[PDB]
RNA sequence: AUCGAGAGGA
DNA sequence: ACGATCCTCTCGAT
């Protein structure tokens, strides 16, 4: 396990990572020092000597330099010590272990590596400071974030080896992943949160910026497009310029709930000839979804073209946002005065319901549903009653939130946040729960020594009425804490148990592959599938299409 | 340990000239002037002035990466008008206004008590 | 006179609130930045420690020294060591100060910047003088000593700028506002009910006329008039930060002009 | 070097659905009851209101990088106040003796309903929208 | 156990993995000062070259496709179609 | 240092769960993640 | 339960139907019960579905199951993937676990089994009964540091 | 009716709708024979297997049945003519197009599906962490182990 | 003088405990809408009253400001990080020779304190600085 | 550990105001708030600088050698 | 990290100018992304800022003690009396441009910790150094200039990428690599190598 | 450098 | 019988 199938290899490097918005999706920022260490055995050839000799002269401590020079006999001339290190006339056939340079292909991975996407080839980009720098939209496949994660880099040593990385494991090649048969890299955080704003109908840009944004897109055809407006002031819309990022020949229809080729809600999406016609741009369009502008652009224009799509969209949108700004504060969690009123009482009735059930139950009037203890039915009710309460006070809060509310503002982009977050931060937090049940009687017949024995009322058993804003009460605190813990714990568990499963699966199938007769057999040769996936079709090259012959009335099938 | 010396922010190194002028290839009468060891302060000021000249069809700029202190000014001018001239003018018009401000300030500063 | 024109409101040894009008925002800014980062100044940029029986570390003390503000008016006639043809430094490109302090009394002896002692030949130029605005005249508290603690230093102050290091900034803090009422609509205020009752009102509004209810949106207007104020560490008199600022920026520009030429 | 549609419209409703610089206007046509209009207009640059007499024009003239002034003393299809440019996408059969069309001005939308336009209305990108008084 | 050039059932099209190994192996030969059967429009990197030796079907390499029984089929890089 | 000196360890039905009776005696929050979570407590 | 159903007019409609969920299993005897539609009776206990309806059915449920685990989480996974699993779990005519008791016994070379839970032992009972490893498993060529029948090592290259 | 199948036909169409600038005002130059016989013929050149024998020739038919269904429902006479006014040229292109794409959507011998799958299930599994049944990890574990002591058994009758 | 007692979890079983003394022993004879909601002092039985709920916490969590306006687990994380923070762990760090010591140049007492930091000597040996922060999308870095 | 020379944030020299500040507290019997403003420390970047400082050196000096 | 379970590494430093600024001329020492807030529901953080701001202003120690009657209102009420927007927002201008930022920002002081574990203390990076005597495999740890673990899991990925050659090169040419002589009759490493 | 115990990072 | 990856470091002993 740790010596034969898993070894400690040479030419490896590891450090902290951080995002870099001006780096291409498929690159990776390698801190100068690391590059000065990792090397690559390049043989001397008339197509290079000049560069090679020049580097050998640069020596092991100036970047585009090298270490070691290998000769016919198999001797190692160490370039940092060697009366003759400032001499050395390179000879065709020799080897010059050179530093890692720009554009080299390298295998970059984050652990745990439970994917192919966890290990991908990136074009090297030597840069200052000491953290691997990576494009944000390469974030998710490796499941990284920049709170401290470290990442490992490996350097191909053989000319073949390199080829194997640049032709099979390159980040471009991996955008549309076979597992979910959809893409596995979208657009996040700022670029996402922003792109949306930048898109709003209400969003217009003028000359000075437009000209910068355009220039900002590297592949710009330098042809300023005519303003959406030419009247009193020539103004362009957001869509207008973003569309510059989208290449030609890309088409995309959408239709969300209320769409209607006039989408009064600037809904759905309509992109023709690489020009965005209607619809705000957010997660559904640019996310890593199935229909996505990415799934389409990869399939249509090519992996690389789509690789670029990322940086472009980013460079533009990022810049635009760099100048529009965006933020959040407590303010964003405060709800309309009359609202908190409507909310607080929204709960006030939930409690009365629970209370009214309770008294009913205690009168033995309750009718126990089949298969459940009158006791079970009781609990289930209250829990339902309280959940709804939370959810409505929550909904109640979500409506106030003005389109200008930054939290809501991110939720709409789909860049962070969800009902729940709002609902808890703004209105009632909720009913705490341990082991699928509302807080237990750790003490005799009671929850804490601050309650009287036998007390199934909501407060007593873990219903945190307050919001994270208003603040919890000791009891609430403690309770919410109990659940908190239950979470952290199975958190530690759901990790190991899964880690194990991840392996048993991997060992079990390990050796199964699609042979040359389109069959699927394991080492023994024992056929497992006569045609892979039953259609001998590769998962990545697939997409959800509609079989227009199944639905519709018999009349419509005919019409 | 991988940090670059601060002075590399304003001191040209070896083989680095304050400007490089390559002819843009996409448009006509277009030129991409790269500036070395210069940041937003200049870049944006010159971009703004360059946009006062009515014979200027385009003018934007960008610091491609914060790490490094250099930027690119792009310029496209009316047939027969050399952007380099469009650049010259701009820098001047800029200096002039500057001088002006220098004076007028110094004037006022002197009528002041304290 | 020509374009760009000022209107000082306040003025003193440290501040200069003034209105800069009929200029481009681009410039108002370029100016602002430059003030913050490219005006030269003298500051200790090398400390030779002989003895430090103190409670503080050498480099910890050295750091603070660097931060101590030094006179810099005649800095324009002091060279950059990197340009002086001397080996290392001299009296043409530096200013050497000595610090010697001994814990004498059993009552804690304090060490102020007023104790630095210029050793080099100033060559009759106002340069490198522990700047002191204290009331009691003890510019900055460098360090404190105990019974018999020693501190024997020798610093070499050099010409530098906020860019290599912030210790070299003469500016401190620069206020800057434009279009006090959001007539220009360069922002969209965040509100809970009335963005006008929730968001304060800047002094600068008083110096400008309101928006006039039913008036349409002025879609052609740009940013004229800026209400700034330059605070000054003091190595340079406030008037100068503004001037030298304007100067420097102006030179920066000129050097590109000079560039094309040599091209 | 043409013009493709002229017509005065009477604005019946002006809707600002959670936008502060845009309103979706719906004005009926004076003359031919058959014709109706749905449009997105920047109420910040060009206010509008309850029952206005709007003059509309389409055309496709007065695609090479955009330039700005100079011609401020040249061409001038500036006989109007408000003007937009766009790309039309779908032509639809409102059915009956009526037909409609859809244009997108960088997101600002417009749907036009009538019939004699089968000829006067283009079939391509080009399409300016001119409005006056 | 061989299979005549006829009765050939394997994919006419070259697999990615095949081309990545072909590309690698030729790129490697090119890196070892080996004759180049193409005209360089100014290329220097072995791989980049080898890519262009394939784009002009001038790579004297043949792929031997073993079936799962033991037999196989020899296909030449000249035959194999390179869509991808 | 304070926190180390006020630490608690529990070797080896549900023991890492924060438990009712813990109120007042052991800190409801302070506890290491994963590995010994809930086992190492802090008074 | 909710069940879409073709309406006489053609469109699929929603014709809710009563369904009994159970808290205990005994398939063999319930189908036979009258009134129920033995065509649809189901159980999440694939094993039982195996013993009663045959293995081809078992495979079905086995997937129907796994699937639900993964989709109840909103998450999707292309068929093929899980398919392969289930099938690999279902080719040996029985229900072979992903545990050691199942696939390491498999008929494979010694070395593969080596890389999983019962190395020592597996190698002994392997030495005792002179096993011959083809060396065609990826896991073994990894142990011998040689290329394997992977993308790059399935086809051979020649002059 | 929404199932993942190779070749997004809808797209190819749209990619003809404007690559040949097709006007929905003039009539097509398509022969009913063209379409109908063309669509049919297309179905002959998809292929996933190439043996000349019965058995394999029948597998090949199976592995294409569905897609073809998609294909037929999409490329139907009315549709081609009434839904998206193709022309002998556009249409003729759309076909040549599908073929190629299809052929591109086939798996490549070498593709290590064993692992590729194992991981495709293990990953989304390590994303699981939480109406009274045994689900999530535990259950998945229950399954993979082929346990006999499942906690939430149940029989669902209709 | 018997004004307090030492109770262990076992005896805790047999007692009734009021949280705040005040807010829990006045007779019920308008309410600030921004204050959280608390139930009531329903109990003619109280035998004890909590010295102060904030005491249910311990050293680490004690330094969290408003941990009662924070999602449960985030409080646990912070408690684990306060132990990786830098600052002056002891005024005599200079006279102690030990494997690694990290000290902050200019430690600052937090503008936001806890009535329980006075005992944890935090303000005297702070670990952290009071930086002017801005939550905002800037260079996208 | 001693009063920071100059404010992290804006750069306003501050190290020459510690003793002044202290006096304003002890003898002038003023509240930290005004004491600050009188010393010319008007913005919060420059107010936390002094207000928060914990002059530890005074405790390091009690260590004899 | 703040004091609310929110850690983060620096990603770049900007000098005063390039930084966004307050009309007062105040500039931030640190900038965090709004996106690290909705989900972590770490509201206190926000609050603490509101408080710490008011506090620094009025030279009052801010009391963020748990169970108290301290409201976000009472505080916002205090901060306004101090001439600032009651929530923490403050118009800010973009350092590059000097123009105003279309979106006001949450600006205030917040206690931040400097955690140990600093990049430079981690940056290990080896290119064939010392190897273990027992396995002839690269050594552990960076203090020793060892190698990174290309364990089981990484291998599976490579296998999944179908990159056979690379794999061999990783599990051999780098780390274990050894030449052994074998008996063509009893495949045992029992062949005496006398090379000469 | 082997070896065993705890602490910590994601 | 098994149990998650990779990681850095600290203490102590025949
Ligand atoms: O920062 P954090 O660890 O989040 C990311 C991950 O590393 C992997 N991991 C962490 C801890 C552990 O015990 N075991 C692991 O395998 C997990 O993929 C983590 O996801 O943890 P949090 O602070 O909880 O992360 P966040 O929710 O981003 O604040
Ligand atoms: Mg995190
Ligand atoms: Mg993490
Ligand atoms: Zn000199
Ligand atoms: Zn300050
Ligand atoms: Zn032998």
């Amino acid at each position: 396990r740790g010596n034969l199938m898993g070894k400690r290899v040479d030419f490896s490097a590891r450090t902290v990572i951080s995002g870099d918005p001006n780096l291409e999706l498929d690159q990776v920022g390698v801190p100068k020092s690391i590059a000065k260490t990792l090397t690559y055995p390049e043989v001397v050839t008339p197509y290079n000597i000049d560069r090679l000799t020049q580097l050998v002269r640069n020596g092991p401590n100036e970047h585009p330099g090298a270490k070691y020079v290998i000769r016919d006999s198999g001797d190692r001339i160490d370039l940092r010590y060697s009366k003759r290190a400032g001499d050395i006339q390179l000879q065709y056939g020799w080897k010059v272990e050179r530093h890692i340079m720009d554009n080299d292909p390298v295998l970059f991975n984050r652990q745990p590596s439970l994917h192919k996407m966890s290990m991908m080839a990136h074009r090297v980009k030597v840069i200052p400071y000491s953290t691997f720098r990576l494009n944000l939209s390469v974030t998710s496949p490796y499941n990284a974030d920049f709170d401290g994660d470290e990442m490992n880099l490996h350097v191909p040593q053989s000319e073949e080896t390199r080829a194997e990385l640049s032709q099979l494991c390159a980040v471009p090649l991996q955008i549309v992943s076979p597992q979910s048969n959809k893409p596995c890299m979208g657009i996040v955080q700022d670029t996402l949160c922003g792109i949306r704003k930048l898109t709003l109908r209400d969003t217009f840009i003028e000359l000075d910026q437009v000209l910068n944004m355009l220039y900002w897109v590297p592949d710009w055809d330098g042809v300023i497009p005519t303003p959406a407006i030419i009247k009193p002031k020539p103004l362009w819309s957001g869509k207008q310029i973003l569309s510059v990022a989208i290449p030609n020949g890309i088409h995309l229809q959408r239709f969300d709930e209320g769409t209607t080729l006039l989408s009064p809600k600037d809904n759905g999406m309509l992109i023709i000839d690489g020009q965005i016609i209607f619809g705000v741009v957010e997660k559904k369009t640019v996310g890593s979804s199935n229909g996505g502008l990415i799934h389409v652009v990869t399939r249509e224009k090519g992996p690389q073209v789509c690789a670029k799509l990322f940086g472009n969209i980013q460079k533009v949108v990022n810049f635009w946002l760099l100048h529009n700004g965006f933020s959040t504060g407590i303010g964003d969690t405060i709800a309309d005065g009359p609202t908190m009123r409507e909310i607080t009482e929204t709960i006030a009735e939930a409690k009365k319901k629970v209370l009214d059930v309770t008294k009913e139950a205690q009168a033995n009037l309750l009718t126990a549903k089949h298969g459940m203890t009158l006791r079970e039915s009781f609990e289930d009710n209250v829990v339902r009653f309280l959940n709804e309460a939370r959810d409505k006070a929550g909904r109640l809060a979500e409506v106030n939130l003005k389109d200008l509310n930054n939290v809501k503002q991110m939720v709409m982009a789909g860049s962070k946040g969800s009902f729940i977050n709002i609902a808890q931060m703004s209105a009632c937090v909720g009913q705490q729960s341990v082991e699928g049940k509302r807080i237990a009687f750790g003490f005799v017949d009671r929850t804490l020594p601050h309650f009287s024995k036998d007390d199934y009322s909501p407060e007593s058993k873990g219903f945190v009425e307050n919001s994270y804003l208003r603040g919890l009460t000791p009891q609430e605190f403690f309770f919410h804490a109990m659940g908190g813990r239950e979470g952290l714990i199975d958190t530690a568990v759901k990790t190991a148990e899964t880690g194990y499963i991840q392996r048993r699966l991997v060992k079990a199938l390990e050796d199964i592959m699609v042979h040359y007769d389109n069959t699927t057999r394991n080492s023994l040769g024992n056929v497992i599938q006569f045609i892979y996936g039953e259609d001998g079709m590769d998962a990545a090259h697939i997409e959800k299409q509609s079989l227009d012959t199944i639905g519709g009335s018999d009349a419509a099938f005919e019409k | 340990m991988n940090a670059p010396d601060r002075f590399e922010l304003f001191l040209l190194g070896e083989g680095e000239s304050k400007l490089k002028i390559d002819p843009d290839t996409k448009a006509p009468n277009a030129v991409v002037i790269t500036f070395e060891k210069e940041d937003h302060t200049l870049g944006n000021l010159i971009r703004a002035e360059l946009l006062n000249d009515r014979k200027v069809l385009f003018a934007a700029y960008k610091v491609e990466h914060p790490f490094f202190a250099r930027f690119k000014l792009r310029i496209q001018t009316t047939e027969g008008y050399d952007p380099k001239d469009a650049l010259k003018n701009a820098c001047n018009s800029i200096i002039n206004k500057l001088g002006a401000l220098k004076t007028n300030f110094e004037t006022e500063w002197n009528l002041q008590t304290l | 006179e020509e374009g760009p024109q000022v209107k000082i409101r306040e003025a003193s040894k440290d501040n200069v609130d003034f209105i800069l009008s009929n200029v481009d925002l681009a410039m108002a800014n370029s100016l602002r930045r430059v003030m913050i980062a490219e005006i030269p100044t003298l500051a200790i940029d090398s400390v030779e420690v002989e003895t430090n029986t103190t409670v503080l570390a050498d480099e910890f003390i050295a750091h603070r020294l660097g931060l101590i503000p030094l006179q810099s008016m005649d800095i324009e006639q002091l060279e950059y060591s990197r340009d002086c043809f001397c080996e290392d430094h001299c009296d043409k490109c530096s200013v050497v100060l000595t610090l010697q302090a001994f814990g004498e009394s059993e009552s804690t002896t304090n060490v102020y910047s007023k104790d630095l002692v210029i050793v080099s030949n100033l060559m009759g130029r106002n340069i490198g003088h522990p700047i002191i605005q204290d009331k009691e005249g003890n510019g900055v508290l460098i360090c404190k000593l105990r019974k018999g603690q020693e501190l024997k230093l020798t610093c070499v102050a050099k010409k530098g700028i906020a860019k290599e290091h912030a210790k070299w900034g003469p500016a401190a803090a620069i206020e800057f506002e434009y279009d006090p009422w959001n007539k220009l609509k360069h922002t969209d205020y965040w509100y809970e009910q009335d963005s006008a009752k929730e968001w304060p009102q800047s002094k600068n509004c008083e110096y400008e006329d309101p928006p006039n209810e039913g008036d349409p949106f002025d879609y052609k207007a740009q940013a004229d008039t800026f209400y700034m104020n330059v605070e000054s560490v003091g190595s340079i008199p406030v008037d100068q930060v503004v001037v030298r600022g304007i100067d420097t920026l102006q030179k920066k520009v000129a050097s590109i002009l000079l560039a094309l030429t040599q091209m | 070097s043409n013009t493709l549609f002229d017509d005065i419209f009477q604005v019946s409703e002006v809707d600002p659905g959670r936008y502060n610089k845009v309103c979706r206007i719906e004005a009926a046509s004076t003359t031919q009851d058959q014709c109706k209009l749905t449009l997105d207009i920047n109420v910040e640059l060009f206010p509008v209101a309850a029952q206005d007499s709007l003059t509309v024009t389409i055309a496709s003239s007065l695609t090479r990088s955009w330039r700005p002034p100079q011609a401020g003393d040249r061409s001038l299809a500036d006989d109007y106040d408000y003007v937009m440019y766009g790309t039309a996408y779908k032509f639809e059969e409102v059915s009956k003796d009526l037909i409609a069309v859809y244009y997108s001005f960088g997101g600002l939308l417009m749907r036009l309903e009538g019939n004699y336009r089968n000829l006067n209305n283009l079939k391509q990108e080009n399409a300016y929208l001119l409005i006056r008084r | 156990k061989a299979i005549p050039k006829d009765q050939r059932a394997t994919t006419p099209y070259m697999t990615k993995y095949e081309r990545a190994r072909i590309l690698g192996t030729r790129a490697l030969q090119i890196s070892m000062n080996a004759p180049v059967f193409v005209d360089l429009e100014g290329e220097t990197d072995p791989l980049r070259i080898a890519m262009k030796e394939l784009a002009e079907k001038k790579i004297p390499l043949v792929i031997r496709r073993y079936l799962p029984d033991g037999s196989f089929e020899d296909w030449s890089v000249e035959e194999l179609i390179v869509d991808l | 240092t304070l926190s180390h000196l006020r630490r608690t360890n529990t070797p080896i039905a549900k023991p890492r769960q924060l438990h009712n009776t813990h109120w007042g005696l052991v800190c409801p929050a302070e506890t290491p993640e994963g590995q010994a979570c809930g086992l190492v407590k802090n008074l | 339960y909710d069940r879409k159903v073709p309406s006489p007019t053609g469109e699929y409609v929603k014709e809710p139907e009563w369904v009994l969920e159970t808290d205990g299993v005994n398939l063999s005897e319930v189908m036979t019960v009258p009134g129920i539609d033995p065509t649809r009776i189901y159980t999440n206990s694939f094993i039982d579905i195996m013993e009663v309806l045959g293995i081809e059915a078992g495979r079905a449920a086995l997937y129907k199951e796994v699937y639900n685990v993964i989709a109840s989480d909103g998450s999707y996974v292309n068929y093929r993937h899980m398919a392969l699993l289930v099938d690999v779990m279902t080719t040996q005519g029985g229900l072979t676990s992903v545990t050691r008791h199942g696939f390491n016994r498999s008929n494979t070379g010694a070395l593969m089994r080596c890389s999983f839970e019962e190395t020592v032992e597996i190698l002994f009972e392997a030495g005792a009964s002179a096993e011959l490893d083809d060396c065609r498993g990826v896991s073994e060529n990894v142990i011998l540091g040689q290329m394997a029948p992977i993308g790059t090592g399935a086809f051979d290259v020649m002059i | 009716a929404n199932w993942p199948l190779p070749v997004n036909i809808r797209r190819i169409i749209q990619n003809a709708q404007q690559t040949f600038h097709i006007d929905h005002t003039k009539p097509s130059d398509l022969t009913i024979k063209d379409i109908v016989l063309g669509v049919k013929d297309l179905q002959e050149n998809l292929l996933v297997l190439r043996g000349k024998n019965e058995i394999i020739q029948n597998a090949q038919r199976d592995a294409v049945t569905l897609f073809c269904c998609l294909l037929r429902s999409r490329l139907a006479t009315r549709r081609v003519l009434q839904e998206y006014r193709l022309t002998k040229q556009a249409f003729d292109w759309v076909l040549s197009n599908i073929e190629a794409q299809f052929l591109r959507s086939v798996v490549h011998p070498g593709e290590m599906v064993g692992v590729l799958a194992a991981q495709s299930i293990g990953e989304p599994a390590t994303q699981m962490t939480l109406k009274k049944v045994t689900s999530g990890v535990p259950r998945l574990k229950e399954i993979l182990n082929v346990a006999k002591n499942m906690k939430t058994p149940s029989l669902t009758v209709y | 003088e018997g004004l307090v007692e030492y109770i262990d979890a076992e005896e805790e079983e047999s007692i009734l405990i009021a949280m705040q003394p005040e807010d829990l022993e006045p007779a019920e004879a308008d309410v600030d809408p921004a204050k959280r909601i608390r139930v009531s002092h329903h109990a003619t039985t109280f035998t004890h009253c909590e010295i102060h709920p904030s005491m249910i916490l311990g050293v680490a969590a004690s330094i969290i400001p408003f941990p009662d306006h924070n999602q449960s687990p985030r409080n646990t994380y912070q408690s684990a990080m306060g132990k990786q923070a830098m600052g002056v762990f002891l005024t005599n760090y200079n006279v102690r020779m030990d494997t690694m010591a990290n000290i902050l140049y200019y430690p600052q007492k937090p503008l936001g304190t806890t009535r329980a930091m006075e005992y944890l000597k935090f303000r005297e040996l702070p670990a952290g600085q009071n930086a002017i922060v801005a939550i905002a999308c800037y260079s996208g870095y | 550990m001693i009063v920071p020379v100059r404010c992290f944030s804006c750069g306003k020299v501050v190290g020459d105001k510690w003793e002044s500040y202290l006096n304003l507290l002890q003898e002038d019997e003023l509240d930290e708030g005004t004491a600050l403003s009188r010393l010319g420390l008007k913005r919060y970047c420059c107010r936390r600088m002094i207000l928060t400082h914990v002059d530890l050196i005074e405790k390091f000096l009690r260590y004899n050698p | 990290a703040s004091r609310h379970g929110q850690k983060g590494t620096i990603g770049i430093t900007y000098r005063r100018e390039d930084m966004p600024f307050t009309a007062e001329g105040i500039v931030p020492d640190l900038i965090i992304n709004p996106h690290a807030i909705p989900s972590r529901m770490t509201v206190a953080h926000l609050i603490e800022c509101l408080l710490s701001k008011v506090a620094a202003l009025s030279g009052n120690e801010g009391d963020a003690s748990p169970f108290t009657d301290i409201t976000v209102e009472g505080i916002s009420k205090l901060l306004r009396e101090h001439g600032y927007q009651s929530r923490g927002f403050e118009v800010m201008y973009n350092g590059h441009t000097g123009k105003k930022l279309m979106a006001q920002i949450f600006f205030g002081p917040t206690y931040y910790q400097r955690l140990r574990h600093m990049v430079d203390d981690k940056i290990h990076a080896r290119a064939r150094g010392p190897m273990q005597v027992l396995t002839r495999q690269p050594v552990e740890g960076r203090s020793r200039d060892g190698g990174l673990r290309f364990g089981e899991m990484e291998r599976d990925c490579m296998i999944a990428h179908g990159a056979a050659s690379f794999l061999k090169e990783r599990l051999m040419e780098a780390s274990d690599a050894f030449r052994v002589h074998i008996c063509g009759i009893c495949g045992l490493m029992t062949v005496i190598a006398k090379l000469n």
